[PDB]
């Protein structure tokens, strides 16, 4: 019932944790590399929180109103600016 | 009415003196003198206009004349000016010594003569304005606007000492002591005002309606100390006195000549109008430490004076000495004591005046302040040596010249109310011979010198020589008729006087 | 069952832990983990509290916490990378330069 | 009358014309100005003195305005010529003439001339001042003035220190006196608060109802000061060294200015002492012992300049018995004939001590009787009178009319102490009258005749003798008391003075003349090698004060040399710097610190908050 | 409780803030211009300013529970807006050196900004831990932005990483009151329980972290050295000018507020600041190093008005006027200074030698810097002054004896350091701009000055104007 | 649901002693995992599920990660092992040991005071903490994005290494 859940869970965890750790091991292998690696995989981590709060929002929308709406837009539209950001900034030609 | 064209004229010329050097490397200086002129004129017209004599005791709220305008509103401060005989008197003192420390420094340049000039006026009107002012914010705001004018004064036209102790150092001193007694006064006024309006839900900051204030006794007494070591450190009484010897060590001659012959005076002045009437009964309590402080003053003074090796701060202790005399005769109830309080704290003016401005010229001659490589200067010189003589003649109480009148009158007041003090103060006049005396043989009598620098020098130029004889001509004057004087102070003295009677 | 008392105790406990680390702690990585189990030890709190009162409040506080952590890990690393090409060990002692 | 003013208007004119002309101009011309002046003003004491007595000897008061004013305090500028008044003036308008002409002389060709004459003006306007005395403090302004320029006058040839020093002493002194003084007019003030003599003389009896308590106090003050103008005990010890100054000058303030001024003050007050019996009592006391101290000591002076000295103390010694025995009319009866024969016997000094080229010592000086006859014969006029010889000498009359008050009033002790001093005067005057003039002529002196000179001399010569005995002060108009008078044995007394004095004046023949072979026997003896140092040791005063005021003054000058209270004062200044180098310490750049630090600081917030 | 029009007007300034941050962060993302990314942000605030006269036309609402906008907020946000501003228009020539992209900077400006407002318009708890940390984060880097040279780099470290730990107690210690008393709402502190002081207790560790207070005061000098001028420009003024905004209003709402364990340990506090302020900054030659410490004092100084809040209304107004004073004057020195530094070129002006004559070839940045070197330290003529004054008057008017006399010490030391800086200036100058980017800074500080100077003298404009900005009560 | 607690709390504790005493970066990182997993844990034991589930998949979902993928590719975490074990020793630990044992001493003191009103672990839907994150607390989802973005660009502005490599 419950338990399966917790442990998809712990299983996404485990999964996030082990991969983030073999993305390390081969990016072990004008900004430089370890720089843009960097920062790539911070905005993922924001990518992730934000999108921590927009669910939040999903559970609940008729009952946040016109106003619920316009903040997740307004909160999502920065979101993207921010990646629009990352791209401009040269984080992309190499990972 | 008139009040504020008496700092204005001041203010103004130190602005004009600054925006005109460029036109002409010599102009500051006439444009200084002119506009103390100009001032000496207004104080001698409202000298003429009011009485010379007026009503001795209408009261303690009396002026010849008033003037009143709001400034800060929100907390019932306005600019409040008000004169008196005591004040007028304070006023002409300050202007005459305004004229002579432009005189003096005539022949001084260094860094720029426009801003020298222009702090010099910030310095002489802003003090006027210490005496004109009523209204307790405009008082105090007056007494540390002209502290930081002289403090660059100090620090940037002073020659360095013997001791080595730069010119910074000596305006350093200086600064932080009245400053921040400056402090403690404030916070008493502060105090005050809380106080008087906590009892008739007033903001006010005036002299006259903070006088009724009704007071815990105890509380009256802490603030009057506030008032007091404020005075205490500018007069000088004893333990806060250094700075004095030390800032005219290190002193331009104008500022020496400014320093000695008011600022003191403005210490004594608001002994007088605000630590007796504010606080008519603490004061009274009070008399007897401040007596004392005095007595300690007269003696500490002396013998420190007598015991220097450089000129300028023998000289310096001089004024502490006679200070001493005066702090006595003020908590002394006599009208008399007042009377020779007043005459003379003016006599000790032109008299140090004239120390500090034969001083100044005697390095101008022979580029030294130590004595220990001066003596037997007599022969050089023309006017010089006897002129100091003069002056030191006069420094120690000698008949024939105010210090005398009013040391003296001093004396039988503080007599009449403190016998065993008044008798120990004479002997202090013992002392003021010794040292005096000492001062005058150290400079021009004796081994011909004590180095190479004595030999037939230069005379003395037409300015030097009719301002140290306007000088002379003041004290045998005042000496010899002092009435005038007696009667223009007659009035504001019986005024403080029935008060701080009456009040207790 | 649930004594306020008892998950503040654990809230406190581990808040202390991190800071002692933080202390103890030479190497900038270590450090950086110290404010990490502090934050949390915070938000932690904050929601036994929540869970005390019947609010959401101990929660979306909560949420901001961790929003705060993801802002520091970033900067925070980002200044460890920045100093891994200027000290092979993050000795943080051998930043002393400016002093009294 | 009615330019009692002149008396001082001239002689300030003078001295600020010479004070204001220095050297710019030729020593007869500054010599023309100073003593002209100065005889204007005898001249003008002349006519005045003629109008006061053929008005009738009536009071004259010219008040020139007031000096000041305050409440119950109201001091006057006003003139009093009375009796007195004119003896004082008369005698120093022209003794004072006569010092003039013959230091007119003196002082030719020397280091500023205009300067001197000035100085000496100023004395003179002072001394003027001080006598036409309407109130205290207008005298003051004469006593005052006075010890100035006897300061000036004194350390006059300031190049040498020895000389200046003098000065000092002087006017270190006279002043400790002046306060005194003060005192004494404070305290009257307070009483009577009038200062004006007469006044002060009756609201005297009137409030002292209970008196003899505060009035005492007043007087003894008064005398405080008398003595310390007058050189008498124990402010005597600065008349010696005195001497450094010029000749005419020793004259001047030695002989009819300045102890004659303590005297004088002490006369005016005649009805406040009165009132205070045993004060009087002691200005007759101090008299004695001055006179007799001073004595003794002028006895032993290798120096004609301080023997003379010593000489005017033992002499203003008489008139304070004169006085302190209320002999008014005899005191200042003698301060005239003093004045004569002490300006006499100075002016000589200065022509002798000068003729033998500055020697100034009796012993490298000798047999100067054939040399110069004006000056010898001077020594011996004046020697005389001052010796009191019984005829041809006024001296003799003062002396006697003052041991009549003196015995006339029961005070034999005053009185016979007094002759045993007429002994000792004739005794060391002639001691060095015969060791100057007889004996071994070890100097070639020559001699020197001018009117500016000889003149004087002669006027002194002649007044000094029986012929100034001539003169009788007005003292009756002023009303002085007169002295209680005596006879038959005013004949005994008269005869004993006269043949103490002849006795002198032999025995000290006898005792020099010769090889001086006994005194010289004596001296080199033990006790007269200790007494002879003592008494030539101003009998160990000068010691005395040296050494319990002098030294630790001076010790307290050197122990504070640097203000203890303005370092006590740095005491907070460096505190608060050290505090901050100390605090200053905790900024190490150490994060791991600052962490440290941040944790310690909550421990002590909670701690408190929790205590709290 | 939602949000009508009215409450948008009435978050009107916050508003046109965050779109200047989008659209100049968008604008940098697709050109990289200086000079148009620099004048978009000043446009901007400028915008945000007038903004605020739109808002004083409006009421004093309440956006949402985290907010309130009253006259009290308004007076904040104009002056952090000012600083704001005041600091770009500063790092213009100082950046116009720098080498690297000068942009970001001007976006950690914008953010740090915006956080600030919503300091000076928190009223719930939350919203006061999201203003500290939007005041934070893009300080950390401003403080980074040179991180070439090794103090720089130092500095940002240090600063970043105790930011963080005083963050954390901060959030540990709301943790601990809200968790004792069920709100998080300033006005409801739990209706003196232990655990609820406490918690109050962490807090004070983190403000005063924030605010400089001893013992929290440590990083001040590292980090006033090492960080880009300007970025100390904004380091003093605006972050601790209204993170103390949020603090008075806090201490003022919450009941616990007028608590005495606090107010005690608070006293202490500010009396120990005034002192080891004053007296760290004596021996010092590193101009900023002094404005650091000089900085810890001047909290301790208005710690003092804040002490004796309780007692009196006054108090807070006293707050706002030597607020605005301490504004001017820092604008000032840190003006002069960053100016000094002028294009970017190595290290700053960090020596006062550097600070010589200097009036003898740039006599007007010497007179700025006097009037405001006498500002500082409390002398007539001068704002500082009659901020001195009203501490005091608030200081015996409320009997806070220890700490009054404590002022004036304080007050005594500081003319010693003060004053010897000014004379500095006119010593004798030590042997050896075009653009119009630096007579922005210039005409800054010019007019700055003349503000303490006029302010100085004429007080009566200014105080009543603070008069008038209350809170709702 | 009342034991779980306890457990999960002394598991997490002891946990976080461990990370903090070890010098090897992965086994601390992997440590505070467990430690952060043992915290998931204790707030499902309140109810809190939102959190609880935030926590496993956010916190150390993708912060510890984004931490281990830096220690990896910096792979510094490995060499300087005695270096790292020089520095934890009793004299330096002990110090800072003894104040926050006592520092936490007078917090839970403080804590013992407050009454604990015992509730139950009753749950909290994560519909309802969005109802008010997305009502009440509007400003604060629209702000906290605030904080990242400038998170974001300080992070670029730092960790970013120009190529000072190449030279002029
Ligand atoms: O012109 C001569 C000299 O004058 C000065 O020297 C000397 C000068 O000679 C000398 O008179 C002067 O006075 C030293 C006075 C000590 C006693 C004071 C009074 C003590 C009394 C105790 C009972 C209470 C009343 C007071 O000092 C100068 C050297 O410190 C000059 O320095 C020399 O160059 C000159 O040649
Ligand atoms: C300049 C002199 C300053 C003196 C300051 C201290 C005065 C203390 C008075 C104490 C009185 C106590 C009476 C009981
Ligand atoms: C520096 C900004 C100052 C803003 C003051 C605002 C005062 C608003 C008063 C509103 C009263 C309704
Ligand atoms: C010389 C140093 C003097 C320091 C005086 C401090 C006075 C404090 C008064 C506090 C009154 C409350």
């Amino acid at each position: 019932a419950f338990a399966i859940f917790l442990i998809v869970a712990i299983g996404l965890c485990c999964l996030m944790l082990v991969g983030g750790w073999f993305l390390g091991g081969r990016a072990r292998a004008r900004l430089r590399l370890s720089a843009k690696f960097y920062l790539v995989a911070m905005f993922f981590v924001i990518f992730d929180v934000e999108a921590l709060y927009l669910f939040a929002w999903s559970t609940s929308i008729r009952e946040s109103g016109w106003v619920g709406f316009v903040e997740a837009a307004i909160f999502i539209f920065v979101l993207l600016a921010g990646l629009v950001y990352l791209v401009r900034i040269g984080a992309l030609d190499w990972t | 009415m008139l009040l504020p064209w008496l700092i204005l004229i001041p203010f103004i010329g130190g602005f004009l003196c600054w925006q005109t050097e460029r036109f002409g490397v010599k102009v500051p200086r006439w444009i200084a003198l002119i506009t103390m002129g100009l001032t000496l004129a207004l104080s001698l017209q409202l000298w003429l206009q009011g009485g010379y004599s007026l009503t001795q005791s209408a009261g303690i709220p009396q002026w010849q004349s008033e003037f009143d305008m709001p400034w800060i509103p929100r907390f019932g401060i306005s600019i409040h000016l008000a004169i008196d005989g005591l004040s007028l008197l304070m006023v002409v003192l300050t202007g005459l010594l305004g004229v002579l420390a432009v005189l003096c420094s005539w022949k001084e340049i260094e860094k720029y003569q426009g801003f020298f000039h222009l702090n010099l006026m910030w310095i002489l009107g802003g003090v006027i304005g210490v005496f004109l002012a009523i209204d307790m914010f405009l008082f105090f705001f007056f007494w540390e606007m002209m502290l930081v004018p002289m403090y660059f004064l100090i620090a940037l036209w002073g020659h360095k000492a013997s001791d080595g102790k730069t010119r910074i150092t000596a305006a350093t001193k200086f600064f932080i002591y009245t400053q921040a007694s400056g402090l403690v006064m404030l916070i008493a006024i502060l105090a005050l005002v809380f106080v008087h309006y906590n009892a008739t839900g007033v903001w006010t900051f005036n002299y006259e309606e903070l006088l009724n204030t009704p007071m815990s006794s105890g509380v009256e007494y802490l603030l009057m100390l506030g008032f007091f070591i404020a005075f205490a450190v500018k007069m000088p009484v004893v333990p806060l006195h250094g700075w004095l010897p030390d800032a005219h060590s290190q002193a331009p001659t104008a500022g020496s000549v400014d320093l000695a012959g008011i600022l003191l005076k403005t210490a004594a002045y608001g002994l007088l109008r605000f630590s007796l009437p504010l606080f008519p009964n603490a004061s009274a309590e009070f008399a007897p430490i401040a007596m004392w402080l005095g007595v300690i003053g007269i003696f500490y003074g002396a013998w420190m004076a007598f015991a220097q090796t450089d000129i300028k701060r023998l000289i310096a202790y001089t004024s502490v000495s006679h200070m001493g005399f005066v702090l006595i005769a003020i908590y002394t109830g006599s009208q008399l004591a007042y009377q020779g309080a007043v005459i003379q704290m003016i006599a000790h003016g032109l008299s140090a005046a004239g120390l500090f401005i034969l001083c100044g010229q005697l390095y101008e001659r022979i580029h030294t302040r130590d004595m220990r490589m001066m003596g037997g200067l007599w022969s050089k010189m023309k006017w010089l040596p006897a002129l100091s003589l003069f002056f030191a003649v006069a420094t120690l109480g000698m008949p024939g010249t105010g210090n005398f009148v009013g040391e003296f009158m001093i004396l039988f007041g503080s007599f009449q109310v403190v016998p065993v003090i008044t008798v120990i103060s004479t002997f202090g006049l013992v002392f003021a011979s010794v040292y005096s005396l000492a001062m005058l043989h150290r400079a021009y009598f004796g081994k011909a010198k004590s180095q190479i620098a004595s030999q037939e020098l230069p005379g003395m130029s037409l300015r030097e020589l009719f301002m140290i004889l306007l000088l002379v001509v003041l004290l045998v004057l005042l000496g010899f008729y002092p009435q005038p004087i007696l009667d223009t102070s007659h009035s504001a003295i019986g005024n403080i006087q029935q008060w701080f009677v009456n009040s207790v | 069952m649930i004594p306020l008392q008892h998950g503040l105790i654990l809230a406190a406990i581990l808040f202390v832990l991190g800071l002692t680390g933080l202390v103890i702690r030479r190497n900038l990585l270590f450090m950086l983990i110290g404010l990490e189990i502090m934050i949390n030890a915070s938000a932690l709190a904050f929601v036994v509290a929540g869970s005390y009162w019947g609010q959401t409040d101990g929660q979306v506080m909560y949420i901001l916490a961790i929003s705060l952590a993801a802002a520091e890990a970033s900067i925070g690393l980002a200044l460890l990378l920045q100093l891994h090409r200027r000290r092979q060990n993050l000795n943080i002692d051998s930043v002393s330069e400016m002093r009294g | 009358m009615n330019m009692l003013a002149l008396t001082i208007i001239l002689p300030l004119i003078g001295f600020v014309l010479l004070a204001f002309s220095r050297g710019r101009w030729s020593e007869n011309v500054s010599a023309i100005v100073g003593v002209g002046s100065v005889g204007l003003a005898a001249l003008v004491t002349a006519f005045i003195g003629v109008d006061f007595f053929a008005n009738g000897e009536q009071t004259y008061s010219q008040p020139l305005w007031t000096w000041m004013s305050v409440g119950d305090f109201n001091i006057g500028f006003n003139l009093v010529l009375d009796g007195l008044s004119l003896t004082m003036l008369s005698v120093v308008t022209g003794v004072g003439f006569l010092i003039h002409m013959y230091a007119s002389w003196y002082m030719r060709g020397e280091e500023g001339y205009s300067r001197f004459f000035a100085y000496t003006n100023l004395f003179i306007a002072s001394m003027v001042v001080l006598v036409l005395a309407d109130n205290l403090l207008l005298m003051y302004l004469g006593w005052e003035g006075v010890g100035l320029c006897s300061y000036l006058l004194i350390g006059f040839y300031y190049t040498d220190p020895k000389n200046g020093a003098a000065a000092m002493k002087a006017f270190v002194v006279t002043r400790v006196g002046d306060v005194f003084l003060a005192f004494a007019l404070f305290i009257l003030y307070n009483e009577l608060g009038t200062l004006n003599f007469r006044e002060m003389v009756e609201l005297a009896p009137a409030h002292f109802a209970d008196g003899n308590n505060m009035l005492m106090w007043a007087t003894l003050m008064l005398l405080g000061g008398a003595v310390g103008k007058s050189a008498q005990l124990p402010l005597q010890t600065w008349l010696a060294d005195a001497m450094a100054g010029p000749t005419p000058v020793s004259a001047l303030i030695h002989a009819a200015t300045m102890v004659t001024a303590g005297v004088y003050l002490i006369a005016r007050t005649h009805g406040l002492f009165l009132m205070t019996p045993e004060v009087l009592h002691l200005v007759g006391i101090v008299g004695a012992v001055t006179l007799l101290l001073a004595g003794f000591a002028a006895l032993v002076q290798t120096d004609i300049k301080r023997v003379l000295a010593y000489s005017t103390m033992s002499q203003i010694g008489y008139m304070f018995l004169a006085l302190g025995v209320q002999a008014w009319d005899a005191a200042i009866f003698h301060l005239m004939t003093h004045a004569f024969f002490k300006a006499l016997l100075f002016l000589a000094s200065g022509s002798v001590i000068l003729a033998c080229h500055h020697e100034q010592n009796i012993f490298k000086m000798g047999g100067l009787r054939k040399s110069i006859p004006l000056v010898y014969l001077c020594f011996l006029v004046g020697g005389a009178a001052l010796s009191a010889l019984p005829l041809v000498t006024a001296g003799f009359f003062s002396k006697d009319e003052i041991l009549a008050g003196a015995m006339a009033n029961g005070h034999i002790n005053l009185m016979v102490a007094g002759l045993v001093g007429a002994f000792m005067t004739s005794l060391y005057t002639f001691r060095m009258i015969f060791i100057v003039f007889h004996g071994k002529e070890q100097i070639h002196a020559h001699a020197v005749k001018g009117v500016t000179h000889s003149l004087p001399l002669i006027v002194l010569l002649i007044l000094s003798t029986f012929v100034g005995a001539l003169i009788v002060p007005p003292l009756q108009g002023v009303l002085p008391q007169t002295t209680e008078l005596a006879h038959g044995s005013m004949l005994t007394l008269e005869i004993t003075s006269g043949v103490v004095a002849v006795v002198g004046i032999l025995l000290a023949a006898w005792l020099w003349l010769g090889k001086r072979t006994l005194v010289t026997s004596i001296a080199n003896s033990a006790p007269g090698r200790l007494l002879s140092t003592w008494w030539y040791n101003a009998w160990g005063f000068d010691w005395l004060y040296d050494k319990v005021f002098v030294k630790p003054f001076l010790g307290i000058a050197w122990l504070l040399k640097r203000d203890p209270l303005n370092s006590m004062m740095n005491i907070p200044a460096v505190l608060s710097r050290f505090a901050g180098k100390g605090l200053l310490l905790s900024e190490n750049g150490y994060l791991r610190w600052y962490v440290a630090s941040m944790s310690i600081g909550a421990v002590v917030v909670l701690a408190l908050l929790m205590v709290l | 409780m939602t949000i009508t029009p009215q409450n948008l007007i009435a978050l009107l300034p916050l508003l046109i803030v965050g779109l200047t941050v989008v659209v100049v962060m968008l604008s940098i993302a697709w050109r990289r211009n200086h000079f148009l990314n620099a004048t978009l942000s000043v446009i901007g605030l400028n915008a945000a300013l007038v903004s605020l006269w739109f808002v004083g036309q409006a009421g004093a609402m309440d956006v949402t529970p985290l907010m309130r906008v009253d006259g009290f907020a308004m007076l904040y946000t104009g002056l952090v807006l000012l600083a704001s501003l005041a600091t770009c228009t500063f790092a213009y020539p100082w950046l116009e050196g720098y080498n690297d992209n000068k942009d970001e900077f001007y976006l950690l400006v914008l953010i740090a900004a915006l956080g600030g407002i919503l300091l000076a318009n928190a009223n719930h708890l939350a919203s006061l831990f999201l203003g500290i940390e939007l005041i934070s984060l893009p300080l950390f880097g401003l403080v980074g932005y040179a991180f070439r040279q090794k103090r720089s780099l130092e500095a940002s470290i240090k600063y970043t990483i105790l930011s963080a730990a005083a963050s954390s107690f901060l959030l540990f210690g709301m943790a601990l009151v809200y968790a004792q008393s069920g709100d998080l709402s300033f006005v409801a502190l739990g209706k003196n329980e232990p655990l609820l002081l406490a918690g109050f207790g962490l807090m004070i560790v983190g403000l005063g972290f924030k605010l400089s207070l001893v013992p929290f005061h440590l990083w001040t000098p590292d980090v006033y050295q090492g960080a880009p001028a300007p970025v100390s420009t904004f380091l003093a003024t605006a972050s601790k000018i209204a993170i103390f905004g949020v603090v008075m209003r806090l201490f003022l709402y919450a009941p616990v507020g007028d608590s005495e364990a606090i107010r005690v340990v608070l006293a202490i506090i500010a009396f120990a600041s005034i002192i080891f302020g004053n007296l760290m900054a004596l021996s010092q030659t590193n101009i900023k190093r002094l404005l650091g410490y000089s900085s810890i004092s001047h909290l301790g100084y208005l710690l003092v008005a804040l002490i004796a809040l309780q007692t009196g209304e006054m108090s807070m107004e006293a707050v706002g006027v030597y607020l605005a004073g301490y504004l001017f004057s820092s604008l000032g020195a840190f003006g002069v200074v960053s100016l000094m530094s002028s294009p970017y070129r190595g290290p700053d002006a960090d020596s006062l030698f550097s600070y010589r004559g200097l009036f003898w070839h740039r006599p007007i940045l010497a007179a700025v810097m006097t009037v405001m070197m006498l500002s500082l330290a409390g002398i007539p003529m001068t704002l500082g002054f009659i901020g001195k004054f009203y501490v005091l008057a608030v200081g015996v008017q409320a009997h806070l004896w220890w700490l009054v006399g404590a002022v004036v010490v304080g007050s005594a030391i500081g003319l010693y350091y003060y004053l010897r800086v000014a004379v500095s200036l006119y010593l004798h100058a030590p042997e050896q701009p075009s653009n119009w980017q630096y007579s922005a800074g210039g005409i800054v500080v010019l007019i700055s000055a003349l503000l303490v100077l006029v302010l100085g003298v004429w007080p009566q404009p200014l105080i009543s104007i603070v008069r008038l900005a209350m809170p709702l009560m | 649901m009342e034991f779980a607690f306890y457990i999960c709390g002394l598991i997490a504790i002891l946990a976080t002693l461990r990370v903090i005493t070890h010098t090897n970066p992965v086994h601390a990182l992997l440590y505070l995992i467990i430690s952060l997993l043992a915290i998931s844990g204790v707030f499902f034991s309140l109810g809190a599920y939102f959190a609880g589930a935030l926590e496993i998949i956010v916190y150390a979902g993708a912060i510890m990660v984004l931490f281990v993928f830096v220690v990896m590719m910096l792979n510094l975490g490995g060499s300087e092992i005695e270096q790292e074990r020089q520095w934890l020793k009793p004299q330096v630990w002990i110090g800072p040991a003894i104040l926050s044992a006592i520092m936490l001493v007078v917090i839970v003191y403080a804590i013992l005071g407050v009454n604990d009103q015992g509730i139950d672990g009753t749950p909290i839907s994560a519909k309802a903490v969005g109802i008010t994150l997305f009502g009440p607390y509007v400003l604060a989802v629209e702000l906290a994005s605030m904080l990242l973005l400038a998170g974001l660009v300080v992070a670029f502005h730092v960790g970013r290494e120009e190529r000072a490599g190449e030279v002029l």
